[PDB]
């Protein structure tokens, strides 16, 4: 192969390496469950319950 | 001298200790852990002819690596040997690259077809 | 207002990878058209076969609430004919064939996908090559086996 | 050192003994890289340190290698081999094995009848071996390229699979 | 039994022994410290859960493959099949055994040195190749086959690689080697022999980009398929132990060992080592898997050659100065 | 509150008996070391069916970090792997596959059903779909979901951790009781209970 090929791939190989590093650089992105209480739109849908009036009956 | 036979002492039990290190570790491993039984258990894992490339691969690495060993008698003597035996295992490398010119450009050392 | 990518003839595992890169740079471009413009209105159609009813006019008016009751319960009914929509998929194109009855159920759902096409085209491409190369083409299609078999 | 050498020379007996009357090809294969180690604790206690390293660098890591890579491609399942066991059969081996019995008692012969005056076991490092081989053996190096180049031309032109 | 001889002999083993529980250790903590750099590598934080900062979670492993169920397979071999972990173990493990950590700190002053780490590496492939055979698979079968060629093809040029620091240094021993670079590390002038050295040590210890199981898990073709237990454990830590070896080695040919001008000679050996150990986490974090043809293309055409003309310039180079 | 398995190869083949707890105060310690080796390492088997497998790779990755609880390694092979997770729909053709790979797992071994279709078969009551993976293996764990999110997979993770963490099993295949003894757990329904019903305001679906 060619050797201009082949010191663009090492070039490019060194790149890759040093973008690695700088994202070892960077700010953690995990939430941390469950001592991160994992956050929920209203709308989610999720666990199903029924429900009652606001005169205490149940709406059902 | 004392240093000496310390030294072969030292070694034979590093030897000694790693192998047993490993036997014990395999008895460990063996020893301790419940066993059980399933029908597909002994069957072996297969997700639910070999080519002659592999043999000239093997074959290239053997004859290249008993011209390693003359380059590696060399190496360790290349003050005393002088330019003689540097015009020597220049003619020597010269015949190994030539051979393995050789085996590139017939494509004995391409996989792909 | 975005633009189409194209190839230049010849279709690699790069090429398409790179052009689907190029259609998430086009999606971010609708995407932020769709934010910088959405329109004020109704999210839900003024027809009477508009399934469910809005919700509030459900739970205030009798003839809403007739309707949705009807039509979360037995369903609603769409006359009999055929019909047909294909778009543009995430995989490439995906298109549904409807038939009715007349009944509140589909009499025939033909679901077209692209993932089908894509391994029966794999045999005719990968003939001639390697393993790894399989590996690579199957990484490269965009496919899932849902769509294959649904 | 001498206890050392007796004892890898018993076990390179053995284990060649072992080679030799196996069925199994990998097992054979085994036995002899166990005879190898064995030979190279043999000229490791002789103070011949470069031979010892060639040993396990070269001919239990090199050519042995190749052995056990024509057996993986062979797949030697035993196939009117482990079903026949005809050199375990006595009368194919008796006659042989007294063949080399009366030439081990000839050669045993010839070494009791020569002087020794022992072997000092005065290590001879790989410096020394590579100023002769580049001295007084140089025709020996070039030449012995020349047949390791002869053996790749003639392996290549055989084992090739179109 | 009060003697300076024996006082010294049982010092020399206690240090020997030292030497080796260290590198245990030290690779099992390794493999967790794989995880963990990899977290770090991938904007998360890894195992850190089990004890303080995850560092009990090497211990739970231990006893998890300790109270596996151990297995083999019927149609197996079985002393080929235990035979394997204990090459993988082993071969590298005795490859450590000539790495001189301080001065006055080494198990074997070997004349040979760095030939004896090549004879482990060439009893080391043996691992592969008795994995891929004694499992009766035909899938690990052909991913032995294939690592095996790979490993061969780049031992073709491990120790020519070695060759220019040999050359240099004047000789095969490595305390010697260390007090040539007490003047110049070997990373300057053996440049080339330095990076031929870092792909061979990484392509002999199976390791990112040139693994074999993890390249190819749609076909299932690894060598470590059935084995499982105190075994598969073997393989790793036979694996990371490979990588610490490695690493020392690469510290002492071309980093000048223990070397340094002001902290202690172990503290500055353990930091050079443990900066190629995380190295060894940086490449497989970052670099993409090369196909099979190209990696031995990439051994044979490429490297072979550059080592050959590497120990010729060095060559040159040495009885040029030697007036 | 114990429950005695021993199997002897329908499916699946064990048999299980109701059993008080027996539990030395050195073996009760050992006993306690090795569940907990063993719970703080599960490697589950990277088995992909569904889109419940793409949640559970979701799980695996940077923002979810599944490493921080050891359960990380993913093993392609059944051997070297723990526990397997059914993420995804039992289909009549995978479920002999399904089989094949859960009797090439090796003890201790547990079992997550992750998403409807492996719980019951899900929304696909269909002639192709085998009626959820209980039916030919046994499940140690039920993650309810159509997806499940990831975190629904790691709070089924510390479930099977919690359970793992009060079995007993043989410590050695020469010495000993050879039976597996799994604690009778109190449902997470029931404990939940409380704290579910006296909920009384959410917010509204109208906001973010
Ligand atoms: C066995 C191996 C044999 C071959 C190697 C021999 C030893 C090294 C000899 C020198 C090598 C020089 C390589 C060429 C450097 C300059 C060109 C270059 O960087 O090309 C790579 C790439 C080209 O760009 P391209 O891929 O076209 O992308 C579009 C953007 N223009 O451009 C880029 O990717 C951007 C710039 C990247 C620069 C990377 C660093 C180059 C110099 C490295 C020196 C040594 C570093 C050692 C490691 C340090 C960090 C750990
Ligand atoms: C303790 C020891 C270890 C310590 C750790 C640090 C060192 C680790 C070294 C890892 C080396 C990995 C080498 C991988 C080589 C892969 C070569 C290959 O096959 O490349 C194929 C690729 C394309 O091949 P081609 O034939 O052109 O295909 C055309 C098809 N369209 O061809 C190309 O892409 C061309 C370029 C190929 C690669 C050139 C060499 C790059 C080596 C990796 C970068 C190292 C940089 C220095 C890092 C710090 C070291 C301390
Ligand atoms: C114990 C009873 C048998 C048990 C089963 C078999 C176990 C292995 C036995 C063979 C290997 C160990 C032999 C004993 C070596 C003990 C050390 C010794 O004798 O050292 C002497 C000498 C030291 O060097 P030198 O300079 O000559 O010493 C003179 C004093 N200044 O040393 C030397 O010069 C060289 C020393 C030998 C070479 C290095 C070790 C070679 C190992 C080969 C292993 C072969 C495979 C064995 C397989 C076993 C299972 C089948
Ligand atoms: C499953 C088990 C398989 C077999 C495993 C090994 C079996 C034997 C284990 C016990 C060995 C006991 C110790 C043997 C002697 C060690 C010391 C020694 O060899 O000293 C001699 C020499 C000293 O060197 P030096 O001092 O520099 O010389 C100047 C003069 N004194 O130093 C030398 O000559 C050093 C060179 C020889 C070192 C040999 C080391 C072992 C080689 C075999 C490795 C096997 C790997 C695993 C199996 C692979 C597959 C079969
Ligand atoms: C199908 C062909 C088989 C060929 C088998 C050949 C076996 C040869 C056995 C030779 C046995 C020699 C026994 C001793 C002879 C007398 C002493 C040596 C000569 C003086
Ligand atoms: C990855 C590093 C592996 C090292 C294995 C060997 C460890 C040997 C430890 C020796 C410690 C004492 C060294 C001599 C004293 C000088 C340093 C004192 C401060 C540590
Ligand atoms: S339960 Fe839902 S999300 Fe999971 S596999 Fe079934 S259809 Fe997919």
């Amino acid at each position: 192969m060619t050797l201009k090929e082949l010191l663009v791939g090492f070039g490019t190989q060194v790149r890759s390496i040093w973008m690695i590093g700088l994202h070892a650089f960077a700010k953690r992105e995990t939430r941390m469950y469950p001592e991160e209480p994992v956050y929920l739109p209203p709308r989610y849908r999720g666990r199903i319950v029924l429900t009652r009036d606001p005169d205490g009956e149940e709406r059902c | 001298s004392t240093e000496v036979i310390a030294h072969h002492w030292a070694f034979a039990i590093f030897l000694i200790v790693a192998i047993g290190l490993c036997c014990l570790m395999l008895v460990g491993g063996w020893f301790l852990g419940g066993r059980a039984r399933a029908r597909s258990k002994n069957v072996p894992f297969e997700s639910g002819r070999l080519s002659a490339k592999f043999y000239l691969v093997a074959m290239f690495f053997v004859i290249f690596d008993v011209e390693a060993l003359y380059l590696f008698a060399w190496s360790t003597s290349i003050r005393e040997s002088g330019w003689v035996g540097f015009v020597e295992a220049a003619i020597f490398i010269f015949v190994l690259l030539a051979g393995l010119v050789y085996l590139v450009r017939i494509g004995a050392l391409d996989w792909t077809p | 207002d975005f633009e189409i990518p194209v190839g230049g003839g010849v279709s690699d595992c790069y090429t398409r990878v790179m052009l689907k890169v190029e259609e998430l740079r086009q999606s971010l471009r609708i995407l932020e058209q769709c934010l910088n413009n959405m329109p004020e209105g109704p999210f839900k159609a003024d027809h009477p076969l508009t399934t469910p009813p809005p919700k509030e006019r459900t739970l205030q008016h009798i003839e809403t609430l007739i309707t949705h009751f009807l039509q979360v319960s037995w369903g609603p009914v769409m006359p009999a004919n055929e019909s047909f929509q294909m778009i543009e998929a995430t995989k490439g194109i995906n298109s549904y064939y409807l038939t009715s009855d007349g009944s509140t159920m589909s009499y025939r759902t033909r679901i077209r996908t692209p993932s089908y096409a894509h391994l029966q085209q794999i045999p005719a491409a990968i003939r001639g090559s390697l393993v790894s190369d399989l590996i690579v083409y199957l990484g490269s299609i965009d496919f899932v086996m849902s769509d294959v078999d649904r | 050192m001498e206890f050392a050498f007796y004892i890898c020379g018993l076990i390179a007996i053995l284990a060649t003994l072992r080679v030799i009357t196996h069925t199994n090809p990998v097992h054979a294969l085994l036995y002899l890289i166990i005879s190898l180690l064995a030979i190279s604790g043999v000229f490791f206690s002789l103070g011949a340190y470069f031979a010892g390293a060639l040993e396990i660098i070269v001919y239990a890591g090199a050519i042995m290698v190749l052995f056990v890579f024509v057996v993986m491609m062979l797949n030697l399942g035993g196939s009117e081999i482990e079903q026949e066991r005809q050199w375990l059969k006595p009368q194919v081996w008796i006659g042989p094995a007294i063949l080399s019995a009366i030439m081990l008692v000839v050669i045993v012969y010839a070494i009791l009848g020569v002087n020794d005056q022992g072997i000092d076991g005065t290590p001879i490092s790989a410096k020394a071996v590579g100023i002769t081989l580049f001295g007084p053996y140089v025709l020996a190096v070039e030449l012995a390229s020349m047949l390791l180049l002869a053996g790749l031309v003639v392996a290549f032109h055989v084992g090739r699979e179109e | 039994w009060i003697s300076p001889e024996l006082i010294e002999i049982l010092l020399t083993i206690l240090k020997a022994v030292v030497i080796l529980l260290v590198v245990v250790t030290c690779g099992a903590f390794m493999s967790f410290g794989e995880r963990r750099l990899l977290g770090l590598f991938q904007n998360r934080y890894g195992p850190n859960r089990v004890g303080w900062g995850g560092s009990l979670q090497l211990v739970a492993d231990m006893i998890k493959m300790f109270f596996k169920e151990d297995w083999i397979p019927k149609f197996s071999d079985r002393v080929i099949f235990t035979l394997a972990p204990m090459i993988a173990f082993t071969s590298l493990l005795l490859a450590f055994a000539i790495v001189p950590v301080s001065p006055g700190w080494v198990v074997a002053d070997l004349n040979i040195g760095i030939l004896f780490f090549l004879m482990m590496a060439g009893l080391a492939v043996y691992a592969v190749l008795f994995a891929g055979w004694s499992s009766n698979n035909k899938y690990s079968l052909l991913g032995a086959m294939r690592a095996s060629a790979q490993t061969l093809s780049y031992e073709v040029f491990l120790g020519l690689s070695l060759m220019g620091v040999v050359a240099q240094a004047g000789s095969f021993n490595m305390t010697d080697i260390v007090n040539s670079q007490a003047h110049v590390w070997n990373v300057i002038p053996q440049f080339f022999g330095f990076i031929t050295f870092a792909i061979a040590g990484v392509a002999v210890c199976h390791r990112h980009p040139f693994d074999q199981p993890e390249a190819e898990q749609e076909l299932a073709d690894g060598y470590h398929i059935e084995y499982s237990g105190m075994k598969f454990g073997l393989f790793f830590v036979g694996e990371y132990i490979g990588i610490v070896t490695i690493s020392a080695l690469m510290v002492t040919l071309f980093f000048g060992g223990w070397q340094g001008p002001l902290l202690p000679p172990f503290i500055w050996f353990a930091l050079k080592t443990a900066f190629f150990m995380m190295m060894f986490i940086l490449i497989r974090a970052s670099l993409p898997r090369p196909r099979y043809d190209q990696v031995m293309s990439f051994g044979w055409k490429i490297c072979l050659p550059l080592t050959l003309i590497n120990l010729l310039v060095t060559a040159a180079v040495i009885l040029w100065q030697a007036q | 509150d114990y429950t005695l398995t021993r199997i002897d190869p329908r499916y699946p083949l064990q048999k299980q008996e109701i059993v008080t707890d027996p539990l030395n105060v050195f073996m009760g310690k050992l006993n306690d070391m090795v569940n907990w080796g063993r719970k703080n390492s599960i490697w589950p088997y990277n088995f992909g069916l569904s889109c419940c497998y793409v949640e559970m790779v979701t799980s695996f990755t940077a923002v979810h970090d599944v490493a921080r609880f050891g359960a990380e390694v993913l093993r392609a092979s059944p051997r070297q792997a723990d526990l397997m997770v059914v993420a995804g729909t039992c289909f009549t053709k995978m479920a002999p596959v399904i089989q094949r790979l859960y009797d090439q797992m090796l003890e201790p071994k547990w079992v997550i059903s992750m998403g409807a279709c492996a719980n019951s078969g899900g929304m696909y009551d269909i002639y192709s779909v085998v009626q959820g993976v209980d039916k030919f293996i046994p499940v140690d764990v039920y993650i309810p979901g159509c997806p499940p999110r990831p975190e629904a997979y790691m709070q089924a993770l510390m479930l099977l951790q919690e359970s793992i963490g009060k079995e007993r099993r043989p410590l050695s295949w020469v010495v000993g009781d050879q039976g597996v003894y799994r604690a009778n757990m109190q449902s997470e329904r029931e404990r939940k209970r409380g704290e579910r019903i006296a909920v009384t305001n959410l917010r509204t679906p109208d906001e973010i």
